[PDB]
RNA sequence: AAAAUGGCAA
RNA sequence: GUCUCGUAGAGGGGGGUAGAAUUCCAGGUGUAGCGGUGAAAUGCGUAGAGAUCUGGAGGAAUACCGGUGGCGAAGGCGGCCCCCUGGACGAAGACUGACGCUCAGGUGCGAAAGCGUGGGGAGCAAACAGGAUUAGAUACCCUGGUAGUCCACGCCGUAAACGAUGUCGACUUGGAGGUUGUGCGCGUGGCUUCCGGAGCUAACGCGUUAAGUCGACCGCCUGGGGAGUACGGCCGCA
RNA sequence: UGAUUCAUGACUGGGGUGAAGUCGUAACAAGGUAACCGUAGGGGAACCUGCGGUUGGAUCA
């Protein structure tokens, strides 16, 4: 249970689901908490709310480290994007800084074909 | 869109100042343009009509 | 003979063999009655992102009017050579003296 | 070239010849032939431990030098060769001292081409050095597998190997059957590839071209007697077991390596 | 159009404070509707750009 | 295409003059310089097929003007032919 | 989400 | 039509290289979910997934720039660098002296798919499998996934291969733009987008880039089906 | 011994016509998965799917 002050919030925000991961500045996982683990399933899932509740169980997952500064990393399109980041500031975390890591091919690999609906 | 929070900023402000950075850089638009392959031929179409319409 | 830039950026631990390595590039093309038109020595810089897990290198910049072949057989060295981390060699319109930015 | 026969007569409608001019149509050079008289698949015991081995043209041995420990001297390709003895061609070359040898011929070697091997060599096809001095990445063949044993690897026509890393006094190969090896640095290898890809293009067309080779024919086990192999027997086609050897081991897919001492070299298995 | 204003023949992909002008904070090239670049020179600022991210003179992205 | 110092010899050559540079000697004997030269690109470069029509283009033109020569005068299109080494 | 069909007449 | 000088260009062929990303492989942290949909399930995960971090392998494609932008006979062509190479355009002169236009047959080029031989194979994905949906669901949707997509070389010779508009030349009110030269804010060339006048058109529309007014040459049509089919020929490995 | 033309031939291919037959619903509206072109594979059937192409697609609050 070695404290660590300094924490990376990943937030892996997608249409159907919010994965957010507490690591060390390292990339060393601390704990983790998802919409889809935090009691919503189906469409509830893909919520800001949901995002929010994964957010806040997330940092009381990682509550023994006792971080008190998170840098936070969103990746992705999802409808969770800014709910957590909010949240993980109401938790008392000081964000000192905010950044996107979504991927983005240079041209990259063919995507899948249109969805016919 | 890396946002630094500088000192005696409200987060509230860091949040806005990263979203406007984020639209800056299209980044959401560039994900969904990618979600799916589109035909050359749908592409060039789209553009025409980008075109013409704003005309 | 043709006029070309070029910019070759050397590991900074080899950074004193940089002097050793210019007189040796330039002897070339004097020899082969190449002229050199503009020669620079930038120094360690810091690399804009990491090459080969480097964060700095060391630069030179060389115009020079010289034969095809000449240009072909130092871009084999750059390549064979360790130290030389990345080179760029452009083809100009007319010669540069002028000094770099 | 590849060149299709004419169908002038049934045997000769299928044969595709790889025919090369470059290759020199005297005679070899005599210091460096010996002979090598055929076993037919026999052992010192008289027995056959090698099936479909028999006949075939009689064949003079050339002394081919896969060591190319002649360092620091450079030498000449006088002509390439024919050679009964392998599938790539050979190139006799003149070192400067007026010693000749036979070699591998590289791709792209011709007549008149210098060549050189050693620490100090130049990274040019048919040059040898030790694996060291030779860059990542680099295309080779003739590789050695212990320093000064001379070239094991890679030395059938068209094969080369990739030396894809280097890690402190060892090297990691990747070899034409796709297993990733690890060798002593200071083996050598000769730049390129061997010559001769086009040999996998030919087309025997007929019997009697297997025979000249010396390969006797091949008669299926389920062909024979149970007496005779495990898949034997049957009133009209029958088989009903699971293929195996004519000693009875599995033969579509069982592993037999078992070799403890090597396995440190493999990094990973062809697959 | 600053460059023809300047009446400068080419851009230079060496010129790096120049260049900085018409990059993003991302690093991605600055459309020449919002520079108000001209055209003959929007095409020579993009080459001197990726010329100059081959040397690493300039980053691809805000996040190499 | 041609280099300025080959074209300037070619003109000389073939030409009345050296501001002769547009008879029809000097023209074709330009063309048969450039069709000769580019003999070794499309051996290096068969598949270069957007190259090989500018080739195409130079061999009617020659052509067209080797015709007209002919019926122009005979005993220049007779020298012209044995100097660049053509058939007809 | 699913969501088919309907003689030729005048 | 040639020469001289210069300009712009994803024009072509060859070789090299860079950064982003996907997948895979190995390892660290970490723990119960992940993924997916209209909703699900198949699938994946306690044999430690997903997430996160580090190292490695490999293929394919080049974000931004980017544009009713450019280049090309058409098909087409997009990171950067080099090598070989085609065309276009402008300026001011010089030169040749009708050397031109069109073109049956002929010949060459010709997207994608497909075929042959030898390679390659990340991603994607006909076929195929499973899960859904449904009355059924040989589909649409989901999870997977082989040919193929890539490379070399050869074949095939077709597309709503379209501007559904053959090529060349002359002539006939305007307006607003784009792009690329050039002379002295005003000119003068090349190419291109939109709109519109006369005229033309069945109408829709076209409108100096004509579908207007004329000339040269070629290709083609003659009610709908049957049928671009049968038969024969030629071509093709099919 | 060939060529050609005509007649005829078990059976078989596709075409047309005829009952208000049977199975679906592919197209026309965004025809409920825009349609169509070339090609390839698949499927009781109309067709479906891949790749590239066209607009001779609706929608835009
Ligand atoms: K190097
Ligand atoms: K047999
Ligand atoms: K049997
Ligand atoms: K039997
Ligand atoms: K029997
Ligand atoms: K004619
Ligand atoms: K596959
Ligand atoms: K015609
Ligand atoms: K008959
Ligand atoms: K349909
Ligand atoms: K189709
Ligand atoms: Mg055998
Ligand atoms: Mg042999
Ligand atoms: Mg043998
Ligand atoms: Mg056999
Ligand atoms: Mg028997
Ligand atoms: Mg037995
Ligand atoms: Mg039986
Ligand atoms: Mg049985
Ligand atoms: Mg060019
Ligand atoms: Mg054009
Ligand atoms: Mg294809
Ligand atoms: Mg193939
Ligand atoms: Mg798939
Ligand atoms: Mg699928
Ligand atoms: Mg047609
Ligand atoms: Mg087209
Ligand atoms: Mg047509
Ligand atoms: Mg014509
Ligand atoms: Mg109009
Ligand atoms: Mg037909
Ligand atoms: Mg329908
Ligand atoms: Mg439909
Ligand atoms: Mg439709
Ligand atoms: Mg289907």
């Amino acid at each position: 249970r070695k404290q660590v002050s300094d924490g990376v919030a990943h937030i892996h925000a997608s249409f159907n689901n919010t994965i957010v991961t507490i690591t060390d500045r390292q990339g060393n996982a601390l704990g983790w908490a998802t919409a889809g683990g935090s009691g919503f399933r189906g469409s509830r899932k893909s919520t800001p709310f949901a995002a929010q509740v994964a957010a806040e169980r997330c940092a009381d997952a990682v509550k023994e480290y006792g971080i008190k500064n998170l840098e936070v990393m969103v990746k992705g399109p999802g409808p969770g994007r800014e709910s957590t980041i909010r949240a993980l500031n109401a938790a008392g975390f000081r964000i000192t800084n905010i950044t996107d890591v979504t991927p983005i091919p240079h041209x990259g690999c063919r995507p899948p074909k249109k969805r016919r609906v | 869109p890396v946002i630094k929070v500088r000192e005696n900023e409200p987060f509230d402000v860091a949040l806005r100042r990263f979203k406007r950075s984020c639209e800056k850089a299209g980044v959401l638009a560039e994900v969904r343009r990618r979600e799916f392959y589109e035909k050359p031929t749908t592409e060039r179409k789209r553009a025409k009509a980008s075109a013409v319409k704003r005309h | 003979m043709r006029h070309y830039e070029i910019v070759f950026m050397v590991h900074p631990d080899q950074s004193e063999q940089v002097p050793g390595m210019i007189e040796r590039y330039t002897a070339a093309i004097t020899g082969a009655e190449g002229k050199i038109h503009r020669l620079e020595d930038w120094g360690r810089r810091q690399l804009a992102y990491p090459i080969n897990k480097l964060h700095k290198a060391h630069y030179v910049l060389m115009n020079v009017e010289a034969p095809q072949e000449v240009i072909d057989e130092l871009e084999t060295t750059f390549r064979f050579n360790d130290a030389v981390i990345r080179s760029m060699v452009m083809r100009t319109k007319h010669a540069v003296t002028e000094a770099s930015p | 070239a590849v060149v299709k026969c004419k169908p002038t007569s049934p045997g000769r409608r299928h044969v595709v010849k790889v025919v090369n001019p470059e290759l020199h149509k005297g005679k070899p050079f005599a210091p460096l032939l010996e002979k090598n008289s055929k076993s037919g698949g026999r052992n010192n015991n008289g027995r056959i431990t090698t099936r479909h081995i028999g006949g075939g043209h009689k064949q003079a041995y050339r002394i081919v030098d896969f060591k190319r420990n002649k360092d620091g001297i450079p030498a000449v390709v006088e002509r390439l060769e024919y050679d009964p003895n392998r599938s790539a061609n050979i190139a006799l070359v003149l070192y400067k001292d007026g010693e000749r040898r036979y070699i591998l011929a590289p791709k792209g070697l011709k007549a008149g081409d210098q060549i050189q091997s050693g620490v100090d060599a130049a990274i040019k096809p048919g040059n040898t050095l030790p694996m060291r001095n030779i860059p990542v990445g680099s295309t080779v063949h003739n590789v050695e597998m212990k320093p000064g044993k001379g070239g094991q690897l890679a030395r059938s026509a068209g094969t080369y190997v990739q030396i894809v890393a280097r890690d402190g006094a060892y090297v990691t190969l990747r070899l034409r059957s796709g297993e990733m090896r690890k060798v002593e640095a200071d083996c050598r290898a000769t730049l390129g590839e061997v010559g001769n890809a086009e040999h996998m293009l030919r087309v025997l067309g007929k019997a009697g071209a297997a025979r000249w080779r010396g390969v006797r024919p091949t008669v299926r086990g389920t062909a024979m007697n149970p007496v005779d192999h495990p898949h034997g027997g049957g009133e009209g086609r029958n088989f009903g077991k699971h293929p195996v050897t004519p000693w009875g081991v599995q033969t579509k897919g069982k592993k037999t390596r078992s070799n403890k001492r090597t396995d440190k070299f493999i990094v990973r298995r062809r697959s | 159009c600053r460059f023809t204003a300047e009446g400068v023949q080419e851009i230079d992909y060496k010129d790096i404070a120049t260049l900085k002008n018409y990059i993003t904070e991302s690093g991605k090239i600055v459309p020449s509707r919002i520079t108000g670049t001209r055209a003959k020179y929007q095409r020579q600022l993009a080459r001197a750009i990726k010329r100059a991210r081959y040397l690493s003179l300039l980053p691809y992205t805000d996040r190499h | 295409s041609l280099s300025t110092e080959a074209t300037a010899k070619i003109v000389s050559e073939f030409g009345r003059d050296a501001n002769d540079t547009g008879s029809t000697e000097v023209q074709v004997a330009l063309l048969t310089a450039q069709i000769n030269h580019l003999q070794g690109h499309f051996a290096e470069h068969k598949k270069d097929h957007h190259s090989r029509r500018g080739l195409l283009r130079m061999v009617s033109q020659r052509r067209k003007l080797l015709d007209y020569l002919k019926r122009k005068d005979v005993a220049r299109y007779t020298q012209l032919i044995e100097r660049l080494g053509l058939r007809r």
